[PDB]
């Protein structure tokens, strides 16, 4: 069916964090907690944090998705636009056609719906390194938002879910994306029309 | 709603929605999904001036969520050692257990916070 976007912090009790990176002229990525909404730059590094209050168990894993967030695009696929598509960009993991990335972690996987083909992208859960808090993975989103042959100005949310080996639901957080050439000015900007409005 | 907004906005540490917030009094005992309140949500992350702005509003020192921690609770367990100083000076009950019969001290000692178990034990 439609993608469940219901924020469920479940049993372990499941939460996302971001950093703090603000809106600086030549910042790569930046969250904005009044809007739940991280502005990101094409390939760039966007670290997301999972905060559970308890520790799910071996076997876990983490899987990221992306859907339309308006109600009237939100059954179709989120795909990479043709040019980005072909422009032999890989990392020799991801599917050439799959928005979302991870970086830095050779045990990635990458899945195609066989019934919906909707993309996701899947890591195994590991707890926090000593002295850290939380477990943070590093995606990549690979075309902007404004893109014409893709996303094509419509905004996505992202779907982050903790789930069993056998892929029951565990957790689920979900956050709006946009990917643009400036996400600290366009973040300042919606934040202000937020604001005023 | 503005307590959901609220709970966000701790668990963030955007300092100034906060403020803004709470200048348009939002529920300070706001409780998400987990039962936590903005005070458990603040001392989870460490936002030791937020957990102070809390305190000074008459957010519930002792609130429990759905597992029976209280905000010190969580700065035992990971480790806060400011926010376990404030949380005591405004009355944290040192002796609460949570739903797995551990205190705060318990739950300091199990995750190796050494100087933080100290303190507790101190103010038992
Ligand atoms: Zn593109």
């Amino acid at each position: 069916s439609v993608p469940s976007q219901k924020t469920y912090q479940g049993s372990y009790g499941f939460r996302l964090g971001f950093l703090h990176s603000g809106t600086a002229k030549s910042v790569t990525c930046t969250y904005s907690p009044a809007l739940n909404k991280m502005f990101c730059q094409l390939a760039k590094t966007c670290p997301v944090q999972l905060w559970v209050d308890s520790t799910p168990p071996p076997g876990t894993r983490v899987r990221a998705m992306a859907i339309y967030k308006q109600s009237q695009h939100m059954t179709e696929v989120v795909r990479r636009c043709p040019h980005h598509e072909r422009c032999s960009d890989s990392d020799g993991l991801a599917p050439p056609q799959h928005l979302i990335r991870v970086e830095g972690n050779l045990r990635v996987e990458y899945l195609d719906d066989r019934n919906t083909f909707r993309h996701s992208v899947v890591v195994p859960y590991e707890p926090p390194e000593v002295g850290s808090d939380c477990t943070t993975i590093h995606y990549n989103y690979m075309c902007n938002s404004s893109c014409m042959g893709g996303m094509n100005r419509r905004p996505i949310l992202t779907i982050i879910t903790l789930e069993d080996s056998s892929g029951n639901l565990l957790g689920r957080n979900s956050f709006e994306v946009r990917v643009c050439a400036c996400p600290g000015r366009d973040r300042r900007t919606e934040e202000e029309n937020l604001r005023k409005k | 709603d503005l307590g959901k907004k609220l709970l966000e906005a701790a668990w963030h540490g955007q300092d100034d929605e906060v403020r803004i917030l709470m200048a348009n009094g939002a529920d300070v005992n706001a409780t998400d999904q987990s039962g936590m309140t903005p005070l458990h949500l603040a001392a989870w992350r460490g936002h030791l001036e937020i957990v102070e702005v809390l305190l000074k509003t008459g957010a519930d020192v002792n609130a429990i969520d759905r597992w029976g921690k209280t905000p010190l609770h969580l700065a035992a367990r990971i480790g806060r050692l400011e926010i376990v100083e404030v949380l005591l000076k405004a009355g944290a009950d040192v002796n609460a257990q949570d739903k797995f019969g551990k205190t705060p001290f318990d739950l300091a000692i199990d995750n190796g916070n050494e100087d933080i178990a100290e303190v507790l034990q101190k103010a038992a």
